[PDB]
């Protein structure tokens, strides 16, 4: 008995899949579903169409291949979820055999009335990273929504920007952008309600859900979004030197040219495996390939529209994670799990170099952040250095723009809500001492307790796990079907709305708790008094 | 008609390997003196080789890039020519590995930024770079140089002791380009990777972001209603009737305000009113209640049986009618009408009549929106004798 389904490109058979806990009922899924055409040969570099129409049943039983990649290649660490890192070789089944042709989603259905569509955006870099990997069976089945898994091109295919008409770049957004047209028009046929779509991605994923929602394009697309430990606003979400990584690339393979129009041209002649194999490093803590201001998709700065209120259609859920920048301290720490003070002041030093390049009076910013993420209360000790050491660079790469995010959506009454992860699983992926890092709070989301350890995760969980993976996704789901995450199904505690003056958030955690100002003693540092000292533009 | 006269003759520079080399030829005359460039190397390229040609007509900038040693080496000339004269002047180019580039070399530390600016408010982009000899700023817009030495202009040429860049007072949207800084002394000269330019900015007059929907509900069922107007500055949003406003004045709100809707009554036509300094926008929602069907058409007698009679009736709604109520009753009878319910045709025949007794029969439309008034009546004639 396999599943049929009708859509506006053919018929697709399925799988009612059952899930191992007898508690959640069996799910429909359909997987490797076209929704563009292949950006192979003259299709490459160009703007996402319409896939081709099959007139039979189309099987949807395999899995599709993923855009081509290379893990072993050097990438930017910090970027990347600890899991995603710590575990390389079970990472390595998912991304072998790929291919140009990679424009596939996966839909997952749970078996009254429309059901609500749940979009995810993973995003480990903007050079890897597949949905496939994330199975959402069970917040399919736990908040009878549909969640949906897609994978869109990335690294260079994706990204590659010339600044002019040769090569706009962005490539890799208007496939999300065409993945969304492409479920608006045929969800129905699943169940699924268009109107109550729900983006919501991690990580760098995240900070790629927070530029659609600036995009011209998205407008009648979806009404809702969950921005998870990303933002638009990072140093790696936009790429402000494309031209000059693109052309150090074409010197690579040899295709550099003066007109653009010319050396495009001779980059799809190259094969796409060719061009990933390739090793670029960019700047440290910046990325070299990524999304770019186009003029038409990103129109302006980031901040700068969100003051338009581009996004204030959207009712937007973000929030970060306690310890993200783990692997900043992780090669510092000795033996004895302490940062010494000549190597807490070498790593600010550090930070100071690669952010901001060497501005006048840059000596005066060196002591103010060494005084400012210092326990006066204790001084000397090596394991609180390092506790405020890391919540140095969670601070200014992920708290400070989720914080200016979050005010410029809620200033003007739009409904907001804002989390705060504080609980992590435990094993040997990531250090004891560590808490929740980058990309820890994607199994939670998905209910990964729920089914136990898996190959990717195999971290032992607790009964506390599996209660407070089911609170998570009842808020997610909660807000993805009502735009509330207290409605329709309470708790068995209130998710109060945020609001610039009273900055209500939720403690997420074993003791779930409402506080107030999350850390914003730390937030108007970076954002009002950080820009004072980088404007020494005074000699104009 | 006069021959043509050197304005701008090349000067001869020297380039790094994988960077980018422009010489510059401007000439005037009777007719324009038009430029060819003839490269004198034992290696010639034609991918590397484009020729800029000047918006203007007076010159053009030939451009190498990537430079590539010893074959980008060689000796260039400019023969400006027309039907009146010709003449050339000729210029060197000196091309060296990555390990030839000595002590003092121009090597730029800060390239150029990408950056959008707003159409009246200062532009500036920012480039640094250190040498011994202190190394000379030059700009390239497009693969052109960039003309600054006119003081009245809005663009000028910021040079401050530490470092120099570039600054536009007023923007418009030839601005709006590729720009590429590269430092130049006796040494030689090593270019930094372009930085696109975009100028276009937050002045627009406010636009609907959520427009209001018209609905239908019950009279009575209250519902929470949304409008969104957005714009850069951020327009004050006003709920109006269309004769007086719903909204207080004094403390309305700016970019959202959903309107409460009350005691439901009677439809009625809702505006949406967003207004700001730059412009001011309506719009309309059409809040309809759901009406009662209007009474149906009047039935005809089609059978007339002694103790049953058949009626057809017309539906006198535009608007579909989930069943149709039949009212039998004597003819002059004050009783209230006996009813026949769940009747979902146009025509049913009326059982259980006594004979020779005149009928009156009415047919009523409800929907789900409740009982519309009955339609017409009518009577027939049946008559026995004894
Ligand atoms: C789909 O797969 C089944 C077996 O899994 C096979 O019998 C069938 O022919 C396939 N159909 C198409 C259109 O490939
Ligand atoms: C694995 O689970 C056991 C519970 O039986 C726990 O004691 C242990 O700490 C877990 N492993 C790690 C690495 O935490
Ligand atoms: C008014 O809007 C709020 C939005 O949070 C909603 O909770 C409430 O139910 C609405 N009231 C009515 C009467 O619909
Ligand atoms: C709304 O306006 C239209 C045309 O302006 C008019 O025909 C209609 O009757 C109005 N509706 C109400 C409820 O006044």
């Amino acid at each position: 008995p396999a599943p049929t389904v009708n859509t506006h490109f053919g018929k697709l058979r399925g799988a009612r899949v059952p899930l191992p806990s007898e508690i959640l009922g069996p799910v429909d899924q359909y997987l490797g579903v076209p929704y563009a055409a292949p950006p192979i040969g003259e299709k490459r570099f160009l703007p996402p169409e319409p896939p081709p129409s099959w007139s039979g049943i189309r099987n949807a039983t395999h899995f599709p291949p993923v855009c081509p990649q290379n893990i072993h290649t050097a990438v930017p660490e910090v970027m990347l979820p600890v899991w995603f890192t710590a575990n390389l070789d079970i990472v390595a089944t998912y991304i072998q055999e790929p291919n140009e042709d990679c424009l596939y989603l996966n839909v997952y259905v749970p078996t009254s009335g429309a059901k609500p569509v749940m979009v995810y955006i993973h995003g480990g870099s903007y050079m890897e990273g597949t949905g496939n990997m994330i199975d959402g069976s069970v917040l399919a089945s736990y908040g009878n929504v549909i969640v949906i898994t897609l994978n869109y091109r990335v690294g260079v295919l994706g990204f590659l920007s010339t600044g002019d008409q040769a090569a706009k770049g962005n490539y890799g957004l208007l496939d999300q952008i065409q993945a969304l047209r492409w479920v608006s028009e045929n969800i129905a046929f699943f169940g699924g309600d268009p109107r109550r779509i729900t983006v919501f991605g991690s990580g760098i994923g995240a900070s790629c859900v927070s530029l659609l929602t600036l995009s011209h394009h998205s407008e009648g697309l979806f009404q809702r979004a969950i921005i998870q430990s990303g933002s638009a606003l990072s140093s790696w979400a936009v790429n402000y030197q494309p031209v000059k990584y693109t052309s150090l690339l074409a010197d690579k393979v040899g295709c550099n040219v003066l007109d653009t129009v010319d050396m495009v041209d001779c980059l799809r002649q190259k094969s796409a495996k060719e061009l990933v194999e390739q090793d670029i490093q960019p700047a440290r803590y910046h990325v070299a390939f990524g999304p770019v201001i186009d003029g038409d998709v990103i129109p302006d700065d980031p901040e700068i529209l969100m003051e338009q209120g581009e996004f204030l259609n959207y009712d937007i859920m973000l929030g970060v994670n306690q310890g993200e920048g783990l692997k900043f301290v992780e090669g510092v720490v000795d033996p004895e799990d302490g940062v010494s003070g000549t190597d807490f002041d070498y790593s600010v030093s550090n930070f100071v170099d690669n952010l901001y390049g060497y501005p006048e009076g840059k000596d005066t910013l060196r002591e103010t952040i060494k005084f400012m993420y210092t326990d006066w209360a204790d001084r000397d000790n090596p394991e609180t250095r390092r506790k405020t050491l890391v919540a140095l660079f969670t601070d200014h790469q992920w708290v400070e723009p989720s914080v200016v995010t979050a005010d410029l959506h809620a200033r003007y009454g739009s409904p907001t809500y804002f989390y705060a992860f504080y609980h992590h699983c435990q094993s040997l992926m990531k250090p004891a001492w560590s808490d929740a890092a980058h990309g820890d709070e994607v199994p939670y989301v998905f209910g990964v307790p729920m089914v136990g350890p898996t190959d990717l995760f195999p971290c032992n969980f607790s009964k506390n796990d599996v209660m407070l993976s089911a609170v998570v996704m009842t808020y997610w789901t909660n807000f993805a079907k009502t735009g509330d995450p207290n409605k329709p199904v309470p708790q068995d505690v209130a998710w109060s709305k945020y609001n610039p003056r009273d900055q209500l958030y939720l403690h997420i955690g074993l003791k779930p708790r409402v506080r107030d100002h999350y850390r914003a003693t730390k937030v108007a540092f970076w954002k009002h008094l950080v820009p004072h000292l980088y404007n020494l533009h005074d000699m104009f | 008609e006069t021959p043509p006269r050197f304005t701008r003759t090349p000067v001869d520079q020297t380039g790094v390997s994988g960077g980018v080399a422009s010489f510059i030829c401007q000439a005037t005359g009777d007719p324009r003196p038009k430029i060819v460039w003839n490269k004198k190397g034992k290696k010639v390229s034609n991918q590397r080789f484009e020729v800029i040609e000047f918006d203007d007509g007076s010159g053009s900038v030939l451009r190498i890039q990537p430079l590539r040693t010893p074959r980008d080496e060689a000796i260039y000339e400019c023969v400006a020519s027309n039907n009146v004269g010709e003449i050339s002047v000729s210029t060197r180019l000196t091309v060296l590995r990555e390990d030839q580039i000595p002590r003092g070399f121009p090597t730029i530390d800060m390239g150029p930024q990408l950056k959008v600016v707003e159409r009246t408010r200062t532009a500036t982009m920012l480039c640094a770079a250190s040498g011994n000899p202190d190394p000379e700023i030059t700009w390239f817009k497009d693969f052109l140089p960039v003309d600054t030495s006119n003081n009245n202009g809005r663009i000028k040429q910021l040079r401050s002791e530490s470092i120099g860049a570039l600054q536009i007072e007023q923007s418009e949207e030839s601005d709006q380009g590729k720009y590429e800084c590269v430092a130049t002394n006796s040494a030689g000269t090593r270019y930094s990777a372009p930085a696109n330019l975009y100028v276009r900015v937050r002045r627009v007059p406010p636009r609907f972001s959520i427009p209001p929907t018209n609905h239908e509900i019950m009279p009575g069922g209250s519902v929470n209603i949304t409008c969104v107007a957005v714009g850069s500055p951020m327009p004050y949003v006003k709920w109006m009737l269309g004769a007086e406003d719903l909204t207080p004045e004094d403390d309305m709100p700016i970019g959202r305000n959903v309107l409460e809707l009350n005691d439901v009554r009677q439809s009625a036509n809702y505006t949406c009113v967003a207004m700001s300094t730059l412009g001011v926008i309506e719009a309309i929602a059409q809040i309809t209640v759901k009406a009662l069907p209007k009474p149906p058409g009047t039935p005809v007698v089609t059978e007339s049986t002694a103790t049953s009679i058949t009626l057809t009736w017309d539906s006198g709604n535009p608007e579909p009618v989930s069943y149709y109520i039949i009212q039998h009753k004597p003819k002059n009878s004050e009783e209230p009408y006996k009813e026949i319910d769940g009747i979902a045709t146009t025509r049913y025949s009326v059982a259980g009549l006594s004979p020779y007794s005149d009928y009156e029969f009415r047919v009523v439309a409800v929907n789900n929106i409740g009982r519309g008034p009955a339609s017409e009546p009518v009577l027939t004639q049946k008559h026995h004798h004894h």
